């Protein structure tokens, strides 16, 4: 299937297949509401697409408002999706060290989208997770991982 | 081209194939244009083709969250000008503004969003006064709301019937 | 946040980088 | 500058 076709299908179906709920990992997460088969698109990490150079300015602006989580998702060296103020339920997908989903950039009509795909068959009730792949920071700003995996690396950083 | 929106519209509105004419149906419902503006000065026209007894229109500008099943001006997301008595509405508060308008009138809609924001309405080319200033920041779409079966037609430009004297603007059609 | 369904490209202003 | 990524 041409990627634009399964991308529209995604947009037409994601709201029915996933939902936001309380999470044992941390606060709110995204949960599977119907079985999702391996390799299927789950949801887009939607937001405001910005040039990479605007990232740092927006980050310090957001810390000047107190937002403690990072809702920015890098597409490539030139662009970033900013979901801090405008975005969808993909905002709430937690990190796991043994995740059941992965992220992937797709090209649609000369525009890039960050899409989350099912790494395996995912069953109703499972919490959806992917590896944030945060760059490794120094131990003054390590964030400890509560993903619960047996192979947990203990921080997101 | 700029047109009345394909999906961003109350379903009960009867929109022509060309997507510039719209007939109302029962209580107030709304349709936005396909393009909106964030900065600069912009203009468009609406002609009241037919306004039978007990019908009315509230015309103006809407942000994307303005309620489609309510009159324009119902909430914080839009500003409107009512055919009946020329009242202006915002957040469902109607205030004195101009004299009414009706069948055959060509109404003009100016907005200025500088990078001091302003909304001005025109009747057959004549400035009716500043209606709102220092409006909410965001994207503003030309917008139409109709009460019962009156018929209006929208013109986004480039050429207007009554281009205003000494006013600087771009036609909404420039967004196309 | 305001909910969104599709990506929107940010429209930078001419003065986007200025003090 | 702390953003999610699809690869390191
Ligand atoms: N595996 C994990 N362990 C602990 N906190 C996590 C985590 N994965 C994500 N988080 C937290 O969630 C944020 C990402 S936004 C995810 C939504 C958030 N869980 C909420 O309740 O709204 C991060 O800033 C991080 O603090
Ligand atoms: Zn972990």
């Amino acid at each position: 299937l041409p990627m634009p076709m399964r991308f529209r299908h995604l947009k037409k179906t994601s709201k029915e297949a996933v939902g936001v709920y309380r999470s044992p990992i941390h606060g709110r997460g995204l949960f599977c509401k119907r079985n999702i088969d391996a390799g299927e698109m789950v949801i887009e990490y939607a937001g405001i697409v910005i040039r990479s150079i605007l990232t740092d300015k927006r980050e310090k602006y957001y810390d000047s408002k107190g937002i403690g989580s990072s809702y920015m998702f890098r597409i490539d060296d030139s662009e970033v999706v900013d979901a801090t103020m405008h975005g969808n339920a993909a905002r709430f997908i937690n990190h796991s060290c043994e995740p059941n989903c992965y992220s992937r950039v797709i090209n649609i009509d000369g525009q890039k989208h960050i899409v989350i795909f099912a790494m395996r068959k995912i069953y109703r009730g499972e919490e959806l997770t992917y590896d944030y792949k945060f760059p490794i920071e120094d131990a003054s700003n390590k964030l400890p991982c509560n993903c619960g995996a047996k192979k947990c690396r203990k921080f997101l950083n | 081209r700029v047109l009345l929106a394909l999906h961003d519209r109350a379903p009960q509105l009867k929109i022509s194939d060309d997507r510039l004419t719209v007939v109302g149906e029962k209580g107030y419902s709304m349709v936005r244009a396909s393009h909106g503006v964030r900065k600069g000065a912009w203009y468009f026209e609406i002609t009241v083709d037919e306004m039978p007894p007990d019908t009315a229109a509230r015309l103006g500008w809407s942000q994307p969250l303005g309620n489609l099943q309510a009159p324009l001006g119902y909430d914080k997301f839009s500003y409107s000008w009512r055919s009946k008595k020329g009242t202006k509405f915002h957040q469902s508060i109607g205030k004195h503004y101009s004299s009414g308008y009706g069948q055959g009138d060509v109404l003009g809609f100016y907005i200025n969003l500088p990078e001091s924001s302003e909304i001005i309405f025109y009747k057959n080319g004549v400035n009716q006064g500043v209606a709102y200033k220092d409006i909410f920041e965001g994207v503003y779409f030309p917008a139409i709301s109709l009460y019962k079966s009156c018929t209006v037609s929208i013109n986004f430009g480039p050429c207007f019937k009554y281009p205003p004297k000494d006013l600087t603007y771009r036609p909404m059609s420039d967004m196309g | 946040f305001k909910e969104l369904d599709e990506n929107v490209e940010y429209e930078e202003r001419e003065s986007e980088f200025d003090i | 500058a702390r953003t999610k990524q699809t690869a390191r």
